[PDB]
């Protein structure tokens, strides 16, 4: 019937939304840094599909990477803005998860989801570089269990 | 039957530019001693797919100082043409047998700049119209020294005919005679299709991603794919000028495996140098084209116009 | 190792392939095996457009010659 | 014309909850304040805070420091030439130095037990004891990292692409150089001839033999080459350090200002009493103020 | 001591300026770099194969928070209140209460994961080695809620990854 | 390591120098992730004759 | 385990198929490794527990599980302390 034709359309696109993804690291501070190891021959993002790709407006996926400050609050939310559907951001770290050591400080929003809609919060301070590519694998998982074309069927 | 041949030129070019994402991300990656896509599917040989029809899925947002039907013609005018390049092309025999393909090859591929001129006054922004203006630039540089290449090369070949490029080099490659300016043509080809040194067009790390700053989804494959045809093209285009094969008429199978295994070769130099040579700058772009390149290129046409005389070795123009 | 990256290649082989495998075999197929005979000056065509006429079919590749003199 | 370098986009409170924080709470900050280079911070804070303390470390625990300090060096130089290739062009010698900087990573989780932010070096020396055969892998490690070194200059130092974007670029006198408060390379790549590892020697940097890469031309050409001989130099000091790590403990014999043993934990009393209040109060570091000034790769 | 790095010397013969010209116009220099690269194609890769295979690591590792328990398995914590206080981000939180035994106890053993920074002072700080920190790196969440554990969350978390803490603990208590 | 000696003969080529000799990887010459337990050092002033913090 | 590959490469997995009563055929996630052999996989010790068994415990969790995230056995945390000031209870029956 067509909800056995909408779910094959549905797995066809979930199968490159969770294969096909580029990150854009918004490299803040330390937890930057390892996501550049995890860009190392060591992990290879890209031999899973996904490549470091700069102008936001290509990526899918957005890592908050770092503590992230007032200063660095509004610019931070416009890149989540236009940062075309579907978009997804990665908490990376303790200092992005809820303020982490920088909690009490004056400068220092506590948490990066007080701006945008964290998707996937991954803990570490920093997160060794394999426990973020278990994130991502993570991000796949949820993408995978996804009913935009079932839902829309329904409505 | 001549539509059904078309459709099979154009659309197995398509699926190979498809393929050249994969393979250049893993060779690059190789280099860098990574391995590349090979989780999507054997040998990351779905991720072209996957790359494909999740970039299709997006949805192609129009900057609000935008005009549409300008912002829409340029992919239109990008993608064709590239895919245009290939008509005059001697595979076997040539699909448009052209006497003048290689002006016919020149005239396209010197409108190409279009694209790169509309598409940055299109999106409308600072950093998009420096990267387009300066793009061209590059762009505009370069091609005089193209054509004064063909012209000095094509001299001992007899004419414009991309055809006749097989019987001149039916004994020896043509590179022996004018290696020099199989050099000099070589890196003119990176310049025009920007790639690195010659990616300050682009400039991924400083420039973003140049005239595709903001160019998204939908109508970005546009460039992506026409970049790439054109690699593919252009290493096409050295691959019968300089490096050409011979043509049995009772077997064309097999100047196509020689023509063929050249232009995977000539391909895989290009990325080869892209993961190699840091990024070249816009004056040094200029100071090297126009300094140390145009008067090599003069002195070498000239040599080239009378080694013929010369040597009593005019070719025929037929 | 670099095994892995043939299998990209010979798919990349393959496509590019195809375009000179047709327009070779269709020139072939529809020009009755013969290649498509080339006219890059006038006298080449004005000599296929004798042979299309004296063909007795209309068709320029139907070579026909010793059998039609008497 | 001019350039406003912007910044403050990731200014913390730092020093401002140092006020709050006890000494060796303080410590993690400098792992995270010149986060990519680990143990230097903290190399500078152990040094600062023991000096108030006139309480020196044990031998053992100076050795170390410098092994972990140089070894940092290595991150640091690593990590200043490879992003700067990255956005020059060339991506390649990023990645290939990426798979060494594991290595050293790798290191610095098997003896502190994280991979960045060791929280190593403490005020009395440092927290714990190397893994026995931890000396022998960074030895392996030793050995292949000069061929590494030499991937970079041959894909980098005499190529024209990257001369060109760095030859006679950014060029400073030493007057206005050191007049700017430059310090470290900045001054070296100037031909400037001072180096605090060499001029005023803390820890065992005065045992122990390298020369220092001065520039001759003060461009950014200049600095690249000192900074790879810096990586050179680097290599002498793990030797020297290696063939020279003597035995002994790990930090100061002072329970008033060092953590006593687990073992002791659990027997003394004494050393419960000075485990507790130093994990409660802290140590009381004299009164009193000091600037103390370590080589930092940066 | 100290040496010069760019204090060169450029041979002014007839042969060298041969090498130079001959650098600029033949790419030799630039043909140095494409067989280097191309050497680094022809050796193998280094990727390890996540998660079918993961990184190294040492028995030292600082991970995910567990509070442990004795070989009876009455929990190890007695609520000295060693580890918040000496805890550089005040991500602990306990209140101790009676007990009906007496072995009084702590009711509150909250560290919240996104204000923790895994120095691994607390487990220094515990006497009885009641808070370690496990080799697990895995838990990550896609809520921030889940993040903040609680004395439930560490003791269960503890029961699971005893097997593998209690021999790290026994290969590395002799370092520590 | 693997490698057969004809490509082996390409990197060492290519790169001007022999690779086999040290590699970027790690093979058996690392130390195993077992070793014995050790005997840390006592302090210089552990000694429980004259030890006075006094001095 | 395979001792002639590289340090890392040298010891790995392939995953199973039932996990805990969840299809895990397509999927895979680094978390189904028991404690016991998450020792051995990471080299943190290069002996597996089949040689060297980990001590028994009555608590030890007999069945490891996943990562529970996204599902709905989650976690959500909540105060674990019991509630301290507590109303004047309103007595009934009579009024004046
Ligand atoms: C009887 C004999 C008749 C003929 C004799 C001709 C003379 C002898 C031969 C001379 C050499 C050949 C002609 C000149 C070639 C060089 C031109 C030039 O400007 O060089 C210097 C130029 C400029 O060097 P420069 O900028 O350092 O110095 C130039 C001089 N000043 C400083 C005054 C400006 O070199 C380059 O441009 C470097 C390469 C740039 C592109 C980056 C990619 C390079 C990829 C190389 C590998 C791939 C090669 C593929 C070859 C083709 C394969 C099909
Ligand atoms: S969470 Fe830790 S490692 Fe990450 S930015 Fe904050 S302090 Fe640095
Ligand atoms: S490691 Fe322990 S003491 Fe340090 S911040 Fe985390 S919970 Fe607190
Ligand atoms: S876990 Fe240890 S340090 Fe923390 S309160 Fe309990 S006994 Fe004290």
């Amino acid at each position: 019937r067509g909800e056995y034709v909408v779910a094959k359309l549905d797995d066809l696109v979930n199968w490159a939304r969770r294969s096909s993804l580029w990150p854009m690291t918004f490299g803040l501070a330390c937890c930057a840094v390892e996501m550049m190891h995890m860009a190392a021959p060591r992990y290879d993002m890209d031999r899973f599909g996904v490549v470091f790709r700069a102008s936001p407006r290509q990526s899918d996926v957005m890592i908050v990477a770092g503590t992230l400050t007032n200063k660095m609050a509004p610019a931070l939310r416009k890149v989540y803005d236009q940062m075309p559907e579907p978009r997804y951001v990665v908490s990376m770290g303790s200092c992005a998860n809820g303020g982490g050591y920088y909690h009490y400080s004056y400068s220092v929003v506590r948490g990066c989801d007080r701006i945008v809609p964290v998707d996937i919060y991954v803990p570490g301070c920093p997160p060794t570089a394999e426990a973020l590519l278990y994130g991502i694998l993570q991000l796949q998982r949820k993408i995978k269990r996804e009913k935009r074309l079932r839902i829309w069927y329904r409505r | 039957m001549f539509m059904i041949n078309i459709l099979s030129l154009i659309i197995p070019i398509l699926l190979a530019v498809a393929f050249l994402t994969l393979v250049e991300r893993k060779v690059l990656g190789y280099m860098q001693l990574r391995k590349g896509p090979n989780v999507v599917g054997p040998y990351g040989l779905l991720q072209p797919i996957a790359d494909a029809l999740k970039l299709v899925t997006k949805e192609p947002l129009r900057p609000g100082t935008s005009s549409i039907s300008m912002f829409i013609i340029a992919p239109i005018l990008g993608l064709s043409l590239a895919l245009t390049m290939w008509v005059p092309l001697p595979m076997p025999y040539p699909l448009i047998n052209m006497n003048l393909g290689v002006l016919f090859m020149l005239a396209m591929s010197s409108l190409a700049v279009y694209s790169i001129l509309w598409s940055g006054w299109a999106s409308n922004s600072k950093y998009a119209l420096i990267g387009a203006l300066r793009a061209v630039a590059q762009t505009i540089s370069y091609e005089v020294t193209l054509a004064i290449i063909l012209l000095s090369v094509l001299l001992m070949n007899g004419s414009y005919t991309l055809s006749t490029l097989i019987t001149t080099q039916e004994h020896i490659w043509m590179i022996f005679t004018s290696w020099p300016l199989a050099m000099m043509w070589f890196i003119s080809t990176l310049a025009e299709t920007n790639r690195a040194p010659f990616d300050l067009t682009e400039g991924e790390s400083e420039l973003v991603s140049g005239f595709n700053v903001e160019y998204a989804a939908g109508p970005f494959a546009m460039f992506f794919m026409a970049e790439y045809a054109n690699i593919i093209m252009m290493n096409a285009f050295t691959a019968i000028l300089f490096l050409g094969a011979s043509h049995d008429p009772h077997t064309p199978e097999l100047y196509t495996i020689n023509f063929v295994l050249k232009t995977l070769a000539l391909t895989i130099t290009f990325l080869w140098i892209r993961a190699s040579y840091p990024r070249f700058r816009y004056d040094q772009l200029m100071h090297l084209l126009w300094k140390s390149f145009l008067p090599l290129t003069l002195a070498l046409c000239m040599w080239h116009i009378s080694l013929p005389i010369m040597t009593a070795s005019i070719p025929p123009q037929s | 190792m670099w095994f892995e990256i043939l299998p990209g290649i010979a798919v990349m082989a393959a496509c590019l392939f195809i375009p000179g495998m047709a327009t070779a075999h269709i020139h072939k197929f529809t020009n009755g095996g013969k290649e498509k005979r080339v006219a890059h000056f006038s006298y080449q065509w004005n000599l296929m457009e004798r042979d299309r006429c004296i063909s007795g079919v209309n068709r320029y590749h139907v070579t026909k010659g010793l059998e039609n003199i008497d | 014309r001019k350039c406003d370098p912007h910044i403050g986009l990731l200014h913390r409170g730092t020093e401002k909850l140092i006020e709050y924080k006890t000494y060796l709470q303080a410590l993690p900050y400098f792992d995270r304040l010149d986060y990519v280079s680990m143990m230097c911070n903290e190399q500078a804070y152990s040094l600062a805070v023991e000096k108030l303390l006139n309480i020196q470390p044990p031998p053992r625990a100076q050795w170390i420091r410098v092994l972990f300090g140089e070894i940092t060096r290595l991150l640091n130089h690593i990590m200043a030439v490879t992003t700067h290739a990255l956005d020059i062009g060339a991506m390649t010698p990023f990645f290939w130095m990426f798979e060494e900087r594991e290595k050293m990573f790798e290191f610095y989780e098997r003896v502190s037990g994280a991979r960045m932010h060791a929280a190593y070096i403490r005020p009395g020396g440092v927290h714990q004891d190397l893994p026995l055969g931890l000396l022998d892998d960074i030895y392996e490690f030793s050995k292949n990292f000069s061929f590494r070194i030499d991937e970079l200059e041959e894909m980098l130092t005499n190529n024209r692409i990257w001369r060109n974007r760095t030859v006679d670029i950014g060029v400073v006198t030493a007057e206005d150089a050191l007049n700017y408060g430059f310090s470290g390379v900045m001054l070296r790549g100037s031909g400037i001839q001072w180096d605090l590892r060499k001029t005023q020697p803390y820890d065992v940097y005065d045992q122990v033999e390298f020369d220092v890469p001065i520039g001759s031309r003060g461009d950014c050409y200049d600095r690249y080459l000192c900074r790879v001989e810096e990586m050179r130099q680097s290599l002498r000091i793990i030797s020297q350090c290696l063939n020279k790590m003597p035995p002994g403990e790990i930090k100061v014999d002072d329970a008033k200002v060092s953590p006593p043993k687990r073992a002791e934990m659990k027997t003394s009393m004494e050393s419960l009493i000075h485990h507790f209040k130093l994990y409660t109060e802290g140590y009381q570091v004299p009164p009193g103020a000091t600037y103390t000034a370590i080589e930092a790769p940066k | 001591t100290y040496k010069f790095v760019n204090m060169r010397e450029p041979s002014m013969d007839m042969k060298s300026v041969t090498d130079r010209a001959a650098q600029t116009l033949l790419w030799t220099e630039l043909v140095r770099g494409l067989g280097m690269t191309l050497s680094y194609l022809f050796r193998e890769p280094a990727t390890i194969n996540y998660p079918f295979e993961k990184g190294p690591l040492s028995p030292r590792f600082r991970g995910e928070h567990a509070l442990r328990r004795y070989p009876s398995g009455e929990e190890r914590c007695i609520a000295c209140k060693l580890c918040e206080a000496v805890c550089p981000a005040q991500a602990i939180t306990i209140e101790a209460e009676p007990r009906a035994d007496g072995s009084r106890r702590t009711t509150r053993y909250d560290i919240d994961m996104t204000k923790c920074i895994y120095c691994g002072f607390c487990q220094e700080a515990c006497p009885v080695d009641a808070i370690v920190e496990g080799p697990n790196f895995e838990f990550s969440t896609e809520t921030h809620e889940e993040l903040l554990y609680n004395k439930e969350k560490l003791l269960n978390n503890g029961d699971k990854w005893e097997a593998e803490i209690a021999a790290n603990i026994q290969a590395d208590y002799l370092y520590r | 390591a693997s490698a057969t000696r004809v490509i082996q003969l390409l990197r060492n080529w290519a790169s001007g120098r022999d690779l086999q000799a040290k590699l970027q990887l790690r093979y058996q010459e690392i130390s195993k992730r077992t070793q014995p337990p050790p005997k840390l050092p006592v302090g210089p002033s552990h000694k429980l004759s004259n030890n006075y913090y006094c001095t | 385990e395979d001792n002639k590959q590289f340090f890392g490469r040298h010891r790995w997995v392939i995953y199973t198929t039932e996990m805990n009563g969840r299809d895990t055929f397509w999927d895979v996630d680094g978390s189904m490794v028991p404690p016991e052999w998450h020792r051995w996989l990471h080299c943190m010790t290069d002996d597996p527990p089949t040689t060297k068994p980990p001590t028994a415990r009555k608590y030890i969790w007999t069945n490891h599980k996943f990562n529970v995230s996204g599902t709905p056995q989650q976690y959500v945390p909540y105060s674990t302390t019991r509630k301290k000031i507590q109303e004047w209870v309103p007595p009934s029956t009579p009024y004046k």
